[PDB]
C-alpha cells in the first residue's frame, strides 16, 4: 500500500477511467489538483486538463 | 320460481348505451353554468 | 384581529388564518424538509417528505397542505417525525441510480442535502432499482429522466406559468413517465427556468451540462441586460 | 410497454380518421349531460367512442378528440395512457381477457391459460397471426363468486373449465357468438344446490310500513 | 338481547337478488318499490337525517364512517353553487361481487335509493359512476333510468312533487383507485384518476368544487327501506353499534362458492357451512380465511372457531373488515404465492403520485416473490415487517394501508411456514 | 503561462466576513477604514397558499392536471 508517483488508470481494453467529478479536487488537502471538464464528441462527460503540482502534493 | 327473468341482456349491442343515452337527451334539468364557457375563455 | 395561536414545538406565535403549516413553522424559523412544495407554484401533496406530527393525534399530517385550525402544538422534532421522515428518505433512494459523480447537480442536489441531515445510514433493498427511457424535452435542456423522483413540480409549473401544456405524467404505479407523449420538443418563453426547478439532476442545462460543479465557483451579484425589467 | 409514441406510420399523424354525423350527435349529447362550463369532463366518453368507432385508438383520435372539446392535446394524452380499456396498440375483433387473481388463480387458472394457449397457440401479450384473438390476462373484473373467468368484447363467461374453453373458441371461430351466461348451471350468483336462500315470494307494497 | 341470531326471511332487506322475478317498473311495483315515496320526499330531510342516524347505518364501502353523520355533514346553509350525489358502483377487492348483483338485477331500488338521498342533503343530481368492465348491467341500468323518466316517477316534479331532480351515468375507464372516495371525484371530471388531499372533504370542495358526497350502492339501497319501513328496525339485526344487515359473498374453496344475505352479527363458522355447501375435505381442511378481501389481514383456524363478523370484534382480532368477501385458502395451497399475487394485484392497479405506496409496493413484490422462491435469511422477513409498518399511515389514500395490512397478517401468523420454506430452499442450493 | 491557472495579484479578494446585524457591519467598515456599499436585505413574501382554491368552482385557478 505505499504511496508515491500518483497516475491515472485505465478500463480493462477501454478508455480512461476518470470521469472530471472533482471529488479529488475538493479533497486534495494542499489543493493540488487542477480540473477543467469537456465533453467529447460521444458524449460522455470527460476532461480537458488535470494538473497535479507534485511540488505541492504532500502525498 | 325457477324461471330466469334475465335474456333482456342477451342482445346488447356495442353502441346501446351512448344510443340510450341520445333517446334520454330530453326531459333533463338546464346544467347550471358557471361564468366563463370553460376555465380558458 | 384573524389571529390564530400555533404552539411551534411549544413556543407559542400568531399566525393569520388559511396558512399552511409550513408557513408558521417559517414563521418561526424551522424548515420542515420538503420535495415538491414550492413558494410560487400550487401545492401538491405528493412528495410527502414534508410530514409532521400533531400533539394528541394517531396520523402524521403533511405541512405542505394543512391549514391551521384553532391552537395547535406542533412537534418538528419528535420520534414519529423522524421515523416517518427516514421511512419517506429510505423509499426515494431506492429507484434513484448511482449517478452522483456523473450528476450535474451534484454539488447543489436535494437528495442529498436531505439524506445527509435527516436520513439513515445504511441502506437496504437488495434487488430492484427500475430505469426509464430518457426523452428529449428541447435542444437546450438535456433530460434524463432516470434521476426523476417524479414530484411533479416542472408540471405544475408549465401549466400555471409557462401557459404550454405539453408536459405529463404516463402510466401507473413503478411505471409514471414524466414528459411528452408526443416526440414534440417543448419550445416556448421560460424554458431555460424548467432547470431550476427540478429539485434533483434530471432536468439539466444543455450548454453547462458537463463544464463545472458548484463548490468550485463563486457566487457574485449582478443585473441583467437586453430586458427592460433587468 | 412503449409509451412513447415512435411515429410508426400507420399511426404518425395524420392518419386519416374522421366522425360519422350520427356520433357527432352523439358527442353532443355527452357534452350536454355535463355542467356547462366543465365541456373538459366528457373526454373519457367521447374517448371511449372514439374506441368503439375504430377499434383502437390512433394519436389522430386523441388530436380530434382535443379538437373537438376544446381541451389541451396532454390531457387526452393522460387519460388514454392512464386505464385500461383504451388499448393504444392494435389489437383484433375479439379480445380475449382471462382474470386471474386471487379467487381465480385459487380455484385452477393456469389450466385455462394452458387450454387457451394450446387451442390458439400464441401466448400473452402477443397475438396470433391473423386478427381477432388478441390474448392476455387481466386482474379482477368483479365476478369472483365463479371460475376464472373470460371476458370478450362486452362479454362475460362463468363458470368454466377447458371443454368449454374449446366450446367458445371453435363457436366464435365459426362467427356465431355465444350466450354469455355462465355454463354449467347457476345462471347467476345462486347456491348452486338445494338454494337454501330465499325461496317465498315477496311480500309487495306495504309491508310493515310505518311512518311512510 | 337476541344472542347474535341468523336471519329469517320476510325481514330481507331487498329479494330479487337472483333474478327469478319480473324485472322492470311493473315489477318493481308488485315487489314493492316507489310505494308511499311522495310522503317521504314531503316530510322533510331533518326527518330521514333522523331516521339515519337512529338506525345506525354503518357505512360500507371498506371505510366504515357511520352513514347519518357524514349526510349530517351535507347540511351546509345554501350558496350559489349546487349539490351532488355521486353513487359508487365500482367492484374491486377481489373478492368482492357485491353491488354487480344489485346493479344488473334491481336497478329500480338503487333510483330509490338515490332520490331518497337527493331530497335528504337538497342535493340537485345525482352521478352515478359504474364499473367500465359493467357494460351490460349499465345498458340495463339506462333501461331502468329510462323507464323512471317515462313513468314521469324522477326529472321534473319527481313523484309528483315541486322538486326536480335528475341521474346521470358515467362509465368508467377500468382502474381500481377510481373506486376510491376522491379519485372518483377528480375520475367525474375529466382528469386521469388520481385521490385528492383529505383537508378540502367533499362537503366543502367535490365534484368540480360544488359540496357533493360519496356513497356506496349498499347503503344508498338500503336508504329508502331505512325510511319508508320502521324507525330503527334496521337496529333489531345484531349487535347495537354495528348493526343490520350485509350481504356475504363465500368464494373461493367452499363448495357452491355465492352470494347471500345475513345478519351483520353471525358465526363464521355457521356463515360458511350452513349457507354455501362445506369446505372441500371438511372444516378441517381450511388453511386461512380473509374477510373482507384485499385490504384485511388473515383469520388462522384457532382463531376463526369462535370470532364473528362484526366490525368490532373483527378489530378485537386485529383485522379491518372490508366488504363481504369471507374467502378461504386451503391447507394444500401455497398462501405465499397467493398474496405474491395478490401484491401483484396492487402493483397493477395504484397511481404513483406518494412515493411511499409506489416504492413500497414495488419492495414488496420484489421481496414476496423472493419468498415464493424462498430466495433470503430471516432478517429480510423482519425487514418486510419494517418497511410494512413504514408505509401505513402515510399516504393519501388506503390503498397504501390495504398493501400493509395482508403482509402484517401474514408475518404475525404463518411465520414458520416462511422459516420452512427459506430452510428448504438452503438446503437444497447448498 | 506555464499551465493555465488563476494568477492574481490579490490579497485580499478571498476574505468574508460573517456578521449577524447590519449597524455592527457598517460599524466595523467605518472602523478598519475601507469603503463600503451596505446592500438590503429582502425577505420572501408571506403568501397565502390554498390547496382548496386549487380545485374551485367558478375561477380560472383550475389546475386540471393533479
Ligand atoms: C382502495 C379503496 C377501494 C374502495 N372501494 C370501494 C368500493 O368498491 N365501493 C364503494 O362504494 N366505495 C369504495 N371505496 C370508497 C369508500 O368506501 C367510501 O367511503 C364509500 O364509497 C362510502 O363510505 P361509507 O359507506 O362509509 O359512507 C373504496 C375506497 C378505497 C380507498
Ligand atoms: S475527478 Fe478525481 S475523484 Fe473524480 S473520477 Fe476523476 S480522478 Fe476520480
Ligand atoms: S439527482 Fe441528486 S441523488 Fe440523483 S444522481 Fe444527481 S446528485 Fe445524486
Ligand atoms: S422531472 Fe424533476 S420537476 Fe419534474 S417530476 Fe421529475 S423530479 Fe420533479
Ligand atoms: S398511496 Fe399510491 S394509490 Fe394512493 S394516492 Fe398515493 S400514489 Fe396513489
Ligand atoms: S411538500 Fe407536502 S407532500 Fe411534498
Ligand atoms: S379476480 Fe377474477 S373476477 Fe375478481
Amino acid at each position: 500500500r505505499f504511496r508515491g508517483e500518483h497516475a491515472l488508470r485505465r478500463y480493462p481494453s477501454g478508455e480512461e477511467r476518470c470521469i472530471a467529478c472533482k471529488l479529488c479536487e475538493a479533497v486534495c488537502p494542499a489543493q493540488a489538483i487542477t480540473i477543467e471538464a469537456e465533453p467529447r464528441a460521444d458524449g460522455s462527460r470527460r476532461t480537458t486538463r488535470y494538473d497535479i503540482d507534485m511540488t505541492k502534493c504532500i502525498y | 320460481n325457477t324461471t330466469y327473468k334475465n335474456l333482456q341482456h342477451h342482445d346488447y349491442s356495442t353502441y346501446t348505451f351512448l344510443d340510450l343515452n341520445l333517446d334520454l337527451s330530453k326531459f333533463r334539468m338546464p346544467q347550471p353554468s358557471s361564468g366563463r364557457e370553460s376555465p380558458r375563455h | 384581529s384573524n389571529l390564530i395561536e400555533v404552539f411551534v414545538d411549544g413556543q407559542s406565535v400568531m399566525v393569520e388564518p388559511g396558512t399552511t403549516v409550513l408557513q408558521a413553522c417559517e414563521k418561526v424559523g424551522m424548515q420542515i424538509p420538503r420535495f415538491c412544495y414550492h413558494e410560487r407554484l400550487s401545492v401538491a401533496g405528493n412528495c410527502r417528505m414534508c410530514l409532521v406530527e400533531i400533539e394528541k393525534a394517531p396520523k402524521v399530517v403533511a405541512a405542505c397542505a394543512m391549514p391551521v385550525m384553532k391552537g395547535w402544538n406542533i412537534l418538528t422534532n419528535s420520534e414519529k417525525t423522524k421515523k416517518a421522515r427516514e421511512g419517506v428518505m429510505e423509499f426515494l433512494l431506492a429507484n434513484h441510480p448511482l449517478d452522483c459523480p456523473i450528476c450535474d447537480q451534484g454539488g447543489e442536489c436535494d437528495l442529498q442535502d436531505q439524506s445527509m441531515m435527516f436520513g439513515s445510514d445504511r441502506s437496504r433493498f437488495l434487488e430492484g432499482k427500475r430505469a426509464v427511457e430518457d426523452k428529449n424535452i428541447g435542444p437546450l435542456v438535456k433530460t434524463i429522466m432516470t434521476r426523476c423522483i417524479q414530484c411533479t413540480r416542472c408540471i405544475r409549473f408549465a401549466s400555471e406559468i409557462a401557459g404550454v401544456d405539453d408536459l405529463g405524467t404516463t402510466g401507473r404505479g413503478n411505471d409514471m413517465q414524466v414528459g411528452t407523449y408526443i416526440e414534440k420538443m417543448f419550445m416556448s418563453e421560460l424554458s431555460g427556468n424548467i432547470i431550476d426547478i427540478c429539485p434533483v439532476g434530471a432536468l439539466t442545462s444543455k450548454p453547462y451540462a458537463f463544464t463545472a460543479r458548484p463548490w468550485e465557483t463563486r457566487k457574485t451579484e449582478s443585473i441583467d441586460v437586453m430586458d427592460a425589467v433587468g | 410497454a412503449l409509451f412513447v409514441h415512435r411515429d410508426t406510420p400507420k399511426n404518425n399523424p395524420e392518419t386519416p380518421f374522421d366522425f360519422t354525423p350520427e356520433n357527432y350527435k352523439r358527442i353532443e349529447a355527452i357534452v350536454k349531460n355535463y355542467p356547462e362550463g366543465h365541456k373538459a369532463a366528457a373526454v373519457l366518453p367521447v374517448l371511449d367512442l372514439a374506441q368503439r368507432q375504430n377499434g383502437w385508438l390512433p394519436i389522430s383520435a386523441m388530436n380530434k378528440v382535443a379538437e373537438i372539446l376544446q381541451v389541451p392535446p396532454m390531457r387526452v394524452y393522460e387519460v388514454a395512457t392512464f386505464y385500461t380499456m383504451y388499448n393504444r396498440k392494435p389489437v383484433g375483433k375479439y379480445h380475449i381477457q382471462v382474470c386471474t387473481t386471487t379467487p381465480c388463480m385459487l380455484r385452477n387458472s393456469d389450466s385455462i391459460l394452458e387450454a387457451i394457449q394450446k387451442k390458439l397457440g400464441i401466448k400473452v401479450g402477443e397475438t396470433t397471426p391473423d386478427k381477432l384473438f388478441t390474448l392476455i390476462e387481466v386482474e379482477c373484473l368483479g365476478a369472483c363468486v365463479n371460475a376464472p373467468m373470460v371476458q370478450i368484447n362486452d362479454n362475460y363467461y362463468e363458470d368454466l373449465t377447458p371443454k368449454d374453453i374449446e366450446e367458445i373458441i371453435d363457436e366464435l371461430k365459426a362467427g356465431k357468438i355465444p350466450k354469455p351466461g355462465p355454463r354449467s348451471g347457476r345462471f347467476s350468483c345462486e347456491p348452486a344446490g338445494g338454494l337454501t336462500s330465499l325461496t317465498e315470494p315477496p311480500k309487495g307494497p306495504g309491508f310493515g310500513v310505518q311512518a311512510g | 338481547k337476541t344472542s347474535f341470531g341468523s336471519l329469517k326471511d320476510e325481514d330481507r332487506i331487498f329479494t330479487n337478488l337472483y333474478g327469478r322475478h319480473d324485472w322492470r317498473l311493473k315489477g318493481a311495483q308488485s315487489r314493492g318499490d316507489w310505494y308511499k315515496t311522495k310522503e317521504i320526499l314531503l316530510k322533510g330531510p331533518d326527518w330521514i337525517l333522523g331516521e339515519v342516524k337512529t338506525s345506525g347505518l354503518r357505512g360500507r364501502g371498506g371505510a366504515g364512517f357511520p352513514t347519518g353523520l357524514k349526510w349530517s355533514f351535507m347540511n351546509k346553509p345554501s350558496d350559489g353553487r349546487p349539490k351532488y350525489l355521486v353513487v359508487n358502483a365500482d367492484e374491486g377487492e377481489p373478492g368482492t361481487c357485491k353491488d354487480r348483483e344489485i346493479i344488473r338485477h334491481d336497478p329500480h331500488k338503487l333510483v330509490e335509493g338515490c332520490l331518497v338521498g337527493g331530497r335528504a342533503m337538497g342535493a340537485r343530481a345525482a352521478y352515478i359512476y359504474i364499473r367500465g368492465e359493467f357494460y351490460n348491467e349499465a345498458s340495463n341500468l339506462q333501461v331502468a333510468i329510462r323507464e323512471a323518466y317515462e313513468a314521469g316517477l324522477i326529472g321534473k316534479n319527481a313523484c309528483g312533487s315541486g322538486y326536480d331532480f335528475d341521474v346521470f351515468v358515467v362509465r368508467g375507464a377500468g382502474a381500481y383507485i377510481c373506486g376510491e372516495e376522491t379519485a372518483l371525484i377528480e375520475s367525474i371530471e375529466g382528469k386521469q384518476g388520481k385521490p385528492r388531499l383529505k383537508p378540502p372533504f367533499p362537503a366543502d370542495v367535490g365534484v368540480f368544487g360544488c359540496p357533493t358526497t360519496v356513497a356506496n350502492v349498499e347503503t344508498v339501497a338500503v336508504s329508502p327501506t331505512i325510511c319508508r319501513r320502521g324507525g330503527a328496525w334496521f337496529a333489531s339485526f345484531g349487535r347495537e353499534r354495528n348493526s343490520g344487515t350485509k350481504l356475504f359473498n363465500i368464494s373461493g374453496h367452499v363448495n357452491n362458492p355465492c352470494t347471500v344475505e345475513e345478519e351483520m352479527s353471525v358465526p363464521l363458522k355457521e356463515l360458511i357451512e350452513k349457507h354455501a355447501g362445506g369446505v372441500t375435505g371438511g372444516w378441517d381442511n381450511l388453511l386461512a380465511v380473509i374477510p373482507g378481501g384485499s385490504s384485511t389481514p388473515l383469520i388462522p383456524k384457532s382463531v376463526c372457531e369462535t370470532v364473528l363478523m362484526d366490525f368490532d370484534a373483527l378489530i378485537q382480532a386485529q383485522t379491518g373488515l372490508g366488504t363481504a368477501a369471507v374467502i378461504v385458502m386451503d391447507r394444500s395451497t401455497d398462501i405465499v404465492k397467493a398474496i405474491a399475487r395478490l401484491i401483484e394485484f396492487y402493483k397493477h392497479e395504484s397511481c404513483g403520485q406518494c412515493t411511499p405506496c409506489r416504492e413500497g409496493v414495488d419492495w414488496m413484490n420484489k421481496v414476496m416473490a423472493r419468498f415464493v422462491r424462498g430466495d433470503a435469511r430471516p432478517a429480510e422477513i423482519d425487514s418486510l415487517w419494517e418497511i410494512s409498518k413504514q408505509i401505513e399511515g402515510h399516504t393519501i389514500c388506503a390503498l397504501g394501508d390495504g398493501a400493509a395490512w395482508p403482509v402484517q397478517g401474514l408475518i404475525r401468523h404463518f411465520r414458520p411456514e416462511l422459516e420452512e420454506r427459506m430452510q428448504r430452499f438452503a438446503q437444497q442450493h447448498q | 503561462p506555464l499551465m493555465g491557472w488563476a494568477s492574481t495579484a490579490d490579497p485580499l479578494s478571498n476574505l468574508v466576513l460573517t456578521f449577524s446585524t447590519k449597524e455592527d457591519a457598517i460599524a466595523f467598515a467605518e472602523k478598519n477604514g475601507w469603503s463600503y456599499d451596505v446592500e438590503e436585505r429582502k425577505v420572501p413574501k408571506p403568501k397565502s397558499k390554498s390547496y382548496g382554491a386549487n380545485f374551485s368552482w367558478n375561477k380560472r385557478t383550475r389546475v386540471s392536471t393533479k
